[PDB]
C-alpha cells in the first residue's frame, strides 16, 4: 500500500532509547576525531571517512525528514548515532590505520542499511500511519493540480501554510496533526519547484518521489 | 602506568534447560562493576531491582508492556530456539579422550610413588576414571587434579594412584566416557 | 531441577578504555564472538561457521546501547569505581610431554576484573610470539572473568616457559613457570 | 540455522 525503503523488512526490535537527547555529534566533537589521522599516508582515506560521516549525517535526518510522524522515527534515529559512537571508539584507536578506515566506513553504510531496514519494519507494523502518509501524498497530488496556476509568491514563507488553510483547512488530520500538515506545506513548496521546472525533485525525498512519480 | 579508575557495565541473558528443551528458564541480568542491579526472570515474568540503583529500571521497563511479552516469549524465540540451532556441534558434540599412564615420584626423595593417568582431549566433561591392582579397584589412595576445561571445546585430567608398585603386579586405568561404548583402558606392568 | 545446559549470551562495555565485547556461550565454552572493530563474526571453532550464522551487526547495536548504559549507570552510582580483583594464573600443558612431539601450552588466568590484562610468553627469558592466540574475556558467575592463552610448543630438555600476568589487581607483574617440572 | 539475540534496553531515563 505504501513504499518502504526495505519491500520485505526483517523483524527489528527496540531497545528504548528514544529519550536520548544529545547523540548527534557536534562539529567539534568530529574535528577533534579527524585531527587523530594526522600521518600523510592516511590523508586520502580521512577525505573518504569525513565524507561518509556526511552523507551520515544526512541520511539520519533525512530519516527524520520523512517520517517524524512514526513514533518510532527516534528509534531508529538515535540507534543510528549511538552505532556511530561505538565505531568512533576504534577509529579513535586506529586513526592511522587505513584499512580500518577503510572497514569503519563500510560499516557505516551498514548502519545506513540497518535503519531503512528497522525504519520499513516499523512502518509495516503501524497501518494507521501508512493511512495518513498516503491521505498526505494524495492530497498533495490534488494540490500539485489545484495550485496550476496561481500566484506562488513563498518568499515570506506565509502564503505555503494559507494555501494549506484554504484548500483542507477542516480536514480533521490538518488540523490535529502538525507532522501532516507540515507535509502538506512543504508540498506546495515542491509543487513551486516543479512548476518552475525543477527535475532533481525525486530524489529530494521519499515523501517527494511519492508525490511526483506518476 | 595507567591509575584511572575503571567503570564496568555487564549484560547477561542465561538460557537454562533441563531434560533437553522440556523445561526452559530465562535469566537476565544487569551488573554494574561487579554487582547485579537488576534481572529478569522468566519465572518470575517481570523485572525485579536486586540493589537500590536498579529500581529505576524495573519500574521503567515493566511499565513496557509490549516488552515483557517480548520477555515472556523469549523462552521459545530465544532460548529454545539458539538451543536447537547449535544442537549439532554442541549437545551432541563428541571427542574421544586419550588416555597415557606413566609414573610419577611424589617427592624427589621418594622411590617411585604414584601412577599417573593421563586422560586428555575429551569432550563432554562428563567422565569416570577408576583404578585396577589386579583386577581388584583400588580407592583409597588416588588423587586428581580434578575435571580441566581448556578453553578449546577439550577436557583433560589426572587420575594418580599412591602405590609403591611390585613386580608381578598389573595395574590398570579405566574410563568410561559418552564418545565411547565400552571402557578404554591402559595397563602398567610393574 | 536437574540442570543439563546452559547457553549465555554475555556483553559488557569498560570506561576509560571504551571496549566492549559481544559474545555466546555453551556450558562454559565459547560458541563464538564478534570482533567489534572488524564488526565480524569469529567462531571459536571453524566447524560452527558451516552449521549456523549469526549477524554481526545485531552485536554493533547492543554494545552501541550498552555503552549509553555505562554512562548512565557510571552517573547514576555518584562516580563508584569497580574494585580491582587480580587474576589466579596457572600453566599446563594440552597433554603428557614426550621430546620433540607437538604439544601446547595453556596460561589459564581466572577470577579476575576488570576485563583488562596484558599477557606475555617467555622462552628463557625470550617473549615468544609465533603461533600464540587467546580467548575473549569468558564470563563467570560471580561476574569476574576468565581468559585462556595457547603456546603451541616443541619440547625440549633445555628450556623454561612462564606466562607473565600483568593486572590492576597486582602488585608486580605475575609470573607463571613450567619447565616439565 | 542462525542465532538470534535479545535487544540490549537503555536504562531510566
Amino acid at each position: 500500500s505504501m513504499k518502504l525503503r526495505v519491500e520485505n523488512p526483517k523483524k527489528a526490535q527496540k531497545h528504548f532509547v528514544q529519550n536520548l537527547n544529545n547523540v548527534v555529534f557536534t562539529n567539534k566533537e568530529l574535528e577533534d576525531i579527524y585531527n587523530l589521522s594526522n600521518k600523510e599516508e592516511t590523508k586520502e582515506v580521512l577525505k573518504l571517512f569525513k565524507l561518509k560521516v556526511n552523507q551520515f549525517y544526512r541520511h539520519a535526518f533525512g530519516i527524520v525528514n520523512d517520517y517524524n510522524g512514526l513514533l518510532e522515527y527516534k528509534e531508529i534515529f538515535n540507534m543510528m548515532f549511538l552505532k556511530l559512537s561505538v565505531v568512533f571508539d576504534t577509529q579513535r584507536k586506529e586513526a592511522n590505520n587505513v584499512e580500518q578506515i577503510k572497514r569503519n566506513i563500510a560499516i557505516l553504510d551498514e548502519i545506513m542499511a540497518k535503519a531503512d531496514n528497522d525504519l520499513s519494519y516499523f512502518i509495516s507494523q503501524n497501518k494507521n500511519f501508512q493511512e495518513l502518509w498516503d491521505k498526505a501524498v494524495k492530497l498533495t497530488k490534488e494540490m500539485k493540480i489545484k495550485l496550476k496556476g496561481q500566484k506562488l509568491d513563498l518568499r515570506d514563507g506565509e502564503v505555503a501554510i494559507n494555501k494549506v488553510r484554504e484548500l483542507f483547512g477542516s480536514d480533521k488530520n490538518v488540523k490535529e496533526l502538525w507532522w501532516f500538515r507540515s507535509l502538506l506545506v512543504k508540498g506546495v513548496y515542491l509543487i513551486k519547484r516543479y512548476y518552475e521546472g525543477d527535475i532533481e525533485l525525486k530524489t529530494t525525498s521519499d515523501f517527494a518521489k511519492a508525490v511526483f512519480e506518476d | 602506568g595507567d591509575t584511572r579508575p575503571r567503570f564496568l557495565w555487564q549484560l547477561k541473558f542465561e538460557c537454562h534447560f533441563f531434560n533437553g528443551t522440556e523445561r526452559v528458564r530465562l535469566l537476565e541480568r544487569c551488573i554494574y562493576n561487579q554487582e547485579e542491579s537488576v534481572r529478569f526472570d522468566s519465572d518470575v515474568g517481570e523485572y525485579r531491582a536486586v540493589t537500590e540503583l536498579g529500581r529505576p529500571d524495573a519500574e521503567y521497563w515493566n511499565s513496557q508492556k509490549d516488552l515483557l511479552e517480548q520477555r515472556r516469549a523469549a523462552v521459545d524465540t530465544y532460548c529454545r530456539h539458539n538451543y536447537g540451532v547449535g544442537e549439532s556441534f554442541t549437545v551432541q558434540r563428541r571427542v574421544e579422550p586419550k588416555v597415557t599412564v606413566y609414573p610419577s615420584k611424589t617427592q624427589p626423595l621418594q622411590h617411585h610413588n604414584l601412577l599417573v593417568c593421563s586422560v586428555s582431549g575429551f569432550y563432554p566433561g562428563s567422565i569416570e576414571v577408576r583404578w585396577f591392582r589386579n583386577g581388584q579397584e583400588e580407592k583409597a589412595g588416588v588423587v586428581s587434579t580434578g575435571l580441566i576445561q581448556n578453553g578449546d571445546w577439550t577436557f583433560q585430567t589426572l587420575v594418580m594412584l599412591e602405590t609403591v608398585p611390585r613386580s608381578g603386579e598389573v595395574y590398570t586405568c579405566q574410563v568410561e566416557h559418552p564418545s565411547v561404548t565400552s571402557p578404554l583402558t591402559v595397563e602398567w606392568r610393574a | 531441577i536437574k540442570e543439563e545446559h546452559v547457553i549465555i549470551q554475555a556483553e559488557f562495555y569498560l570506561n576509560p578504555d571504551q571496549s566492549g565485547e559481544f559474545m555466546f556461550d555453551f556450558d562454559g565454552d565459547e560458541i563464538f564472538h564478534v570482533d567489534m572493530a572488524k564488526k565480524e563474526t569469529v567462531w571459536r571453532l571453524e566447524e560452527f561457521g558451516r552449521f549456523a550464522s549469526f549477524e554481526a551487526q545485531g552485536a554493533l547495536a547492543n554494545i552501541a546501547v550498552d555503552k549509553a548504559n555505562l554512562e548512565i549507570m557510571t552517573k547514576r552510582s555518584n562516580y563508584t569505581p569497580i574494585t580491582n580483583v587480580p587474576p589466579e594464573v596457572t600453566v599446563l600443558t594440552n597433554s603428557p610431554v614426550e621430546l620433540r612431539e607437538p604439544n601446547v601450552l595453556i596460561c589459564f588466568i581466572d577470577k579476575f576484573t576488570p576485563p583488562v590484562v596484558n599477557v606475555t610468553w617467555l622462552r628463557n627469558g625470550k617473549p615468544v610470539t609465533t603461533g600464540v592466540s587467546e580467548t575473549v574475556f569468558l564470563p563467570r558467575e560471580d561476574h569476574l572473568f576468565r581468559k585462556f592463552h595457547y603456546l603451541p610448543f616443541l619440547p625440549s630438555t633445555e628450556d623454561v616457559y612462564d606466562c607473565r600476568v600483568e593486572h590492576w589487581g597486582l602488585d608486580e607483574p605475575l609470573l607463571k613457570h613450567w619447565e616439565f617440572d | 540455522p542462525k542465532y538470534v539475540k535479545q535487544n540490549t534496553l537503555k536504562l531510566a531515563t
